[PDB]
């Protein structure tokens, strides 16, 4: 079962094909599992001070792979935790900020599995001396009055199971379309249809119907789980449930068709 | 009366996919170097 | 001395006040869970035995 | 031969603390900020660093 | 854990059939200290390990036709003249040389041959449906093609591993040099090299 994230009402009529479209981008798969579970944690500095000055992109850091500092210079000057993604922290801390070093800073996660991103922005100002030297909120940030010539850091941790590495179940995107049937309760719907990104399919109730009910060939490909139902019989009626599950990432989405049918006179 | 016909031949392993061993031959070593300068309580990088 | 022969000593053997170094140094937490990490020098008496 | 007795570590979440000596043999004490206690039943306790 | 030889066993209920190979099969662990398993705490290092999972991206298996197979059932000679009883319901080869290289096919049928020595005609039972991996224990069809490939699961990656943090040594006073109070519980690995002209690599293994 998923919790709720869309629910939504349908009528048509008996003889038609229904078309319940179900589809989360979150629940398109990767064929290659190699190491998918790939994190890179990158810092973006903007100088907005200097003009328009071309943003510098300090350092790179890659869950099982090395801190890349981009440019030689900066070496040793920019430095990232080594334990960054065992504990979820991301900071990072400049060695000796001067006023070249000052700007916006810019941390960023990706993950490519999941397809999955966050970032937050830090600035860092640039004063000459201790007597003006501090830490303060703009509004959309925290902001940095630094200390030049001397080592500053700038904050940045992502508490979140998606970003450490302790074991997940390994899952990939799970999809089960039920159809509460009138008088039926959900999570004990009927199930209609089951896929897996591994391309898993299994069909429920008579044949006939699972040549109506039928979900899209390339569903996983597309992150598509659209469910036709042709020839609409008035039983065909009820509370379509479309649970998508990417254990893995933590995706438990509810996609809900109240399909009512009617027939003519 | 009968003959059989026996032949072999190799191949690399699947996992040398992760476990090659390449060689290499170097030569003309080349050498650069980040400096930072610093001149009237001004700050300048470069890297040549 | 840490690693060597009477790196504990107590008065009595039952003695409530005791006195030894063993070069006991904590570790910073590095893991999800609550764990504190210990790193100490191997017990004197047993390398004297 | 000894025995490293190892008191589970006191918590203070969300706040400060300081270290304090004893008069027990060899003890050593230790603080660290920034730690993210985490049990079986999940976060212990929340603030973040 | 580690050992001399592989086997594998199946057991029917009443009857157990086990097939087993020498291999050399050694503990080995990452890092300059070989432990017996990660420890809790510790460093994070690159290793590569077989994924779990039944998705492969590696490696190429070849597959083709199956060749002849031989029997004895399919043929009696109690009395002096042949006789073949190829199994009811499924066709049948039958080949011998006596005067030349006389074959015959049978559909549940027993159709004879002049020559009457027993180990003068075999049988195929040949349905070349199912393709089959090519082993030294198996004979090839004259085509002698490749038909088709698979794709050979649980396959390397590499992946973050812990590693343990060996005690830190006790470094003394001495004049022009070092010594170094080591402790160390399980072999480990130390490596130092002097920083001039001369390198003066030095490396060594220690237990206790
Ligand atoms: C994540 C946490 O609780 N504390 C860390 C601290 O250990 C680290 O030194 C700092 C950046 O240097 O970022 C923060
Ligand atoms: C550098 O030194 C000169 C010499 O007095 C001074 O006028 C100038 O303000 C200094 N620059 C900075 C950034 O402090
Ligand atoms: C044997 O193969 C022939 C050739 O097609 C076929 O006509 C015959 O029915 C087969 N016999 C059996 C028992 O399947």
């Amino acid at each position: 079962s998923s919790s709720l994230v869309s629910e939504s009402v349908v009528s048509l009529a008996a003889g038609t094909q229904a078309v319940l479209r179900c589809q989360s981008p979150r629940m398109v798969w990767t064929q290659d599992r190699l190491n998918d579970r790939q994190r890179v944690v990158h810092w973006d500095v903007y100088s907005t001070y200097y003009g328009d000055n071309k943003m510098e992109r300090l350092c790179d850091m890659y869950s099982a792979g090395d801190q890349r500092v981009y440019s030689s210079y900066n070496q040793g000057r920019i430095f990232m935790p080594q334990n960054a993604f065992t504990d979820g922290n991301f900071s990072l801390v400049i060695k000796d900020v001067a006023e070249s070093d000052g700007g916006i800073y810019s941390c960023n996660l990706h993950h490519h599995y999941c397809h999955l991103y966050e970032t937050v922005k830090i600035q860092l100002d640039v004063t000459k001396k201790a007597k003006a030297a501090k830490e303060y909120w703009d509004g959309e940030k925290a902001v940095i009055v630094a200390l030049e010539g001397s080592t500053v850091m700038l904050p940045c941790v992502n508490r979140n199971q998606i970003w450490t590495e302790r074991h997940l179940e390994e899952a990939q995107q799970v999809v089960h379309w039920d159809r509460q049937l009138p008088g039926v309760s959900h999570d004990r719907a009927d199930r209609l249809l089951d896929l897996y990104a591994s391309g898993e399919r299994r069909a429920y109730g008579p044949p006939f119907l699972r040549d109506r009910v039928s979900v899209n060939t390339n569903a996983f490909a597309r992150g598509d789980f659209s469910l036709r139902i042709d020839e609409l019989e008035r039983a065909d009626e009820g509370i379509y449930s479309c649970h998508l599950h990417h254990h893995y990432c933590g995706l438990h989405e509810r996609r809900v068709f109240h399909l009512q049918v009617t027939e003519p006179a | 009366e009968n003959t059989q016909l026996s032949e072999a031949y190799v191949e690399f392993a699947p996992d040398c996919t992760i476990d090659h061993a390449v060689a290499l031959k170097v030569h003309t070593a080349a050498l650069k170097v980040g400096l930072r300068i610093v001149y009237g309580n001004t700050t300048a990088r470069l890297d040549t | 001395n840490p690693g060597a022969f009477g790196d504990i000593q107590a008065s009595s053997l039952d003695a409530t006040d005791i006195v030894a170094r063993t070069d006991i140094r904590l570790l910073k937490p590095s893991v999800k869970n609550i764990h504190v990490p210990y790193t100490q020098a191997v017990s004197g008496y047993e390398m004297w035995k | 031969k000894f025995h490293t007795v190892v008191p589970s570590p006191q918590v203070k979440c969300c706040g400060s603390l300081e270290c304090k000596a004893s008069s027990k043999a060899d003890y050593t004490c230790r603080v660290f900020g920034g730690v993210y206690p985490f049990m079986w039943g999940g976060a212990q306790c929340f603030c973040d660093s | 854990p580690p050992g001399d030889s592989v086997t594998v066993s199946i057991t029917s209920g009443a009857s157990e059939n086990s097939c087993t190979v020498e291999k050399k099969i050694r503990r080995k662990f990452v890092g300059r200290e070989e432990y017996l398993f990660p420890p809790v705490h510790g460093k994070l290092v690159k290793c590569h390990v077989y994924d779990h999972l039944k998705e492969t991206s590696a490696g190429y298996i070849t597959m083709h036709r199956p060749g002849p197979h031989a029997y004895k059932s399919y043929l009696e000679e109690a009395s002096g003249e042949v006789y073949i009883k190829p199994p009811s319901g499924k066709n049948v080869t039958y080949e011998c040389k006596c005067g030349d290289y006389s074959t015959g096919i049978v559909s549940t049928r027993t159709k004879m041959n002049g020559c009457t020595k027993a180990k003068q005609c075999i049988a195929y039972k040949r349905d070349q449906t199912k393709w089959v991996f090519n082993s030294p224990d198996l004979i090839r069809h004259t085509d002698h093609s490749v038909q088709g490939k698979l794709h050979i699961p649980f396959r390397l990656t590499p992946t973050v591993c812990p590693v343990p943090l060996a005690h830190t040594p006790t470094v003394t006073k001495w004049f022009k040099g070092i010594t170094l109070h080591l402790t160390a519980t399980r072999p480990t690995l130390l490596t130092t090299r002097k920083l001039g002209l001369r390198a003066d690599a030095t490396a060594e293994w220690i237990t206790g």
